[PDB]
């Protein structure tokens, strides 16, 4: 399951598709409707095309009605009378969508292209979100998307990460178990692979690719810090050099200068760093600081 | 009105104040169900007889209202038991509190 | 002396006809976009 | 029954049907009819039709009537007589929908036209919801669809999801039990069955087809959180490699830096993620930061 | 009894009927009638019609009088002089229908023609509704249809719920106890009998047919969710994959991702669910997460 | 006078105004029953000695 987990097949993908709807059946927890003209407005839109005009001078003051962005993805090969699932997402001063029905929506692409209608009831969970649920099977696709698979004899999988030394070593898996010359690797990402000229015999021919298991090499050292949730994870390949930590309220346990050993796999790395006895949000500073001076060999990213 | 435990209690002192977030309260701040959510563009509020909260606006020769300000009725009112601060909760006696448009 | 052939001060067409748009290409994506400037 | 709960029939699909009507019988917790004009409006519009002529200058002040959004599922083959469930939602302002009854109700379609006729007796839960119900056999059909099937002699399976490897698995199990070339798969998500010509052979083909089972194949390692939930599902195909991951408030029991094992099946990802004794709010955020750092050798998706 | 409780007749069809009446009798429980100015115009135009002509400038206050609905179902084959019951529904402001008795009333149908006439004596429950009552045998049928039953050769018995294998298992019911060509099937939804010519005969045919018994085969795996009444059921076709849940205040009983069981049975499933120790509440969410992921074998649909 | 919910009562007022629909009324906004629509046209209102 290695290479179905690690690439991609070029031309199957999924694009994004976004609608405007109303939610009915709320329990007083919909839109004020004096803030939201559009909720009032599209509401006297659907009464106007079922077949009652409200008069253009009245005041309407909902209570159980909602405006709401409908938001879904296309998935690849999609045939019309299929079913996906929808997030749906409220959009002005509405309390909760806790038992709501999502009226009849249309799903546009970005070529502004109906390509699904959505309608459903909601599904929210109940410290929960209350304004966005979730409707499995909540929208039927309409319109399918013509693609070149099945023609050509050259199919490019699409690595998700780049490496050299991975591109290779998928060229050189693909070009064991089918053949000499079947996979050629064109960039650090890309492996264009030779199949069949046909339909059905490039879909076996990537169901065979797909399941395959090559073997991963090491990849790259880096330490992901995310500030923002107060988190650090460091993947094996990170090392560490000999050299002195200090930082506020942190002492050898006896001065406040602490030697931390070098290390080479990463179990010393973890040791030498719980040895200096650092909270997290001090550890991120202490590892900026380390890869400022040359101590951590890795690559620090902050997400 | 609704205590922050999320029962509800009764009261009678009429002055309510609309906070930062429209939703008239009681001086406590407590909010005052069913609700009444009054916009930033009010020139004037008005309480009806009926309960009818309508609010008039700039360029709109018509008041636009906002809600129903709903009375709650007793058969017993000496049974309330009084809480403390202004607020009267159903005891075994003064039971179905009876929610209604004020008139009828 | 109204009646003499006169050349507007904006001269030329008045109007543009929306040139139609290019064919989506085949790749599996609903964005296409025109060739790009 | 593998070959059912995977795919679906080529033409044979469900549409949505959305109508507007009235509740009546309400304990009065229907709507106010002050702020919701269409009520008495629709009202007006009933007894009118009905022989009643209301004065246009009079105030109707109701508490027994709503006004509701009555939504459907045109189901596939639906013949004319045949009977459908249906949801009952309020549009406005209305307390309960707790014992009403839904009055005369045309279902249309997309093309605005009558394909059902709702009445019925709504039934509500009694933390429930008020404002929306349900009506078993609600509904009559009223229109029929035209459609292809019987006609060719190709009918596309339609896989849920789409796999090259399922739908190679599921052409080799059709051509196992059925013949030779009796089914070629097309793309990722279709294989094309060749059928008989005629309209009850192809039903008893299908029949055949659809009970058949097939040996599903691993498919794709993906942790899916729903944050607006607080869950975190993981499928069997996730793996984990050897990183050291830090949080706020959580240390080895012994810093702050845990060493997470590396791990090939589930239970080997299960136990080391326990292992650091994080509440799933804090997993979330772990998980986002080692599938940002490489450790986590799966597909994050946040639904 | 099987094929009358799965199949219905073509042409044998409920149809809905609809009209306005007044319960009077009512101990002060009826409309305010100054807010339902239809209650007193329409109990003006009775008297009328019966011979009083109140005068057009008065004020009439009535509490013992209320206006409502009547809807009734038109049963197959009716004939005029039968009975059917009818539910009755307040339409404005009315406090309750206790002992009230419904006055004449013409039930119309969708063509605004007369098909049933109604009047009797309402029966509330007495938690209960009291704007709502049934009157058994409350309307007498006063038109009858015309039907196409016993022309022709062909009967459709259509299914209420659409499968392939219980359509072609009714045919092959249907042609193993009524000879050889006496059933054929046209689509998922329909299989058509041949009978004999002549309107006893086809009778005493739909007679023989519908008590037959037909072995019901494997019907798809779904999980019906409905969030507004908070119940889940599973049918037992639901399987389940190996993958580890995490959901808020859900431990092992030690860390917070729980891992459930692949399952194959419905026993298996609903055993490896309850380790979890979730409520239906959190049950929901799990599953919905599950069937993202891909654990969930099923059909998850919210009703 | 015909109160808002529908029941009659009975005031010595005699100061009446019309409603934006024509209409006699009190100064509350009661309508004075028996009801008089008065018309746009209208250059004199006349309240004779005989209610006319």
């Amino acid at each position: 399951e290695r290479i179905r987990d690690l690439t991609s097949v070029q031309g199957v993908r999924e694009n994004s598709l976004i609608g405007y709807g109303l939610v009915v059946g709320l329990d007083g927890t919909g839109d004020q409707t004096t803030q939201t003209p559009f909720t009032t407005q599209t509401l006297n839109n659907m009464l106007s095309q079922l077949g009652i005009t409200v008069p253009t001078g009245t005041n309407m003051q909902l209570k159980n009605v909602a405006a709401v962005m409908v938001t879904a993805s296309y998935p690849p090969f999609a045939r019309q009378g299929q079913t996906i699932d929808v997030v749906v997402s409220s959009m002005g001063n509405a309390k909760s969508l806790r038992g709501g029905t999502l009226l009849m929506t249309p799903l546009k692409g970005v070529d502004s292209q109906v390509y699904a209608l959505a309608q459903g009831n909601i599904l929210v969970g109940g410290v929960n979100q209350l304004n966005g649920g979730r409707i499995t099977n909540g929208a039927i696709i309409e319109r399918e998307l013509p693609t070149q698979f099945g023609a050509g004899n050259t199919i490019n999988l699409q690595l998700n990460d780049e490496d050299f030394t991975m591109a290779q070593q998928i060229t050189d898996a693909i070009n064991r178990a089918r053949g000499y010359g079947s996979a050629t690797a064109l960039d650090a990402r890309t492996v264009q692979v030779r199949v069949p000229s046909g339909n059905s015999s490039q879909v076996r021919f990537l169901a065979d690719i797909q399941n395959m298991e090559v073997n991963v090499t090491p990849q790259d050292a880096k330490v992901v810090i995310n500030s923002r949730t107060g988190s650090v994870v460091m993947n094996r390949e990170v090392t560490l050099d000999s050299c002195a930590v200090a930082q506020g309220n942190l002492s050898v346990t006896g001065g406040s200068l602490q030697s931390v050993r070098s290390s080479a796999n990463l179990n010393s790395v973890v040791r030498a760093l719980n040895a200096l006895g650092a909270t997290p949000m001090d550890l991120m500073s202490i590892l900026q600081s380390m890869q400022s001076a040359g101590c951590l060999r890795a690559k620090l990213e902050i997400i | 009105v609704m205590l922050p435990d999320g029962t509800s209690a009764y009261t009678r002192d009429g002055s309510f104040q609309v906070d930062q977030n429209g939703q008239l309260v009681t001086a406590g701040g407590f909010q005052v169900q069913p609700a009444i959510t009054i916009p930033a563009n009010a020139l004037s509020i008005t309480i009806g007889r009926d309960g009818v909260v309508s609010v008039t606006q700039q360029g709109q020769a018509a008041p636009v209202q906002v809600g129903q300000l709903n009375l709650t009725t007793f058969m017993n009112d000496t049974g309330l038991e009084s809480i403390g601060e202004n607020l009267y909760i159903e005891t075994q006696s003064s039971g179905a509190p009876n929610e209604s448009t004020p008139g009828l | 002396c109204a009646w003499i052939p006169a050349k507007p001060l904006v001269q030329g067409a008045t109007t543009a006809q929306p040139i139609p748009g290019p064919v989506p290409v085949a790749n599996g994506s609903i964005f296409q976009s025109a060739q790009p400037i």
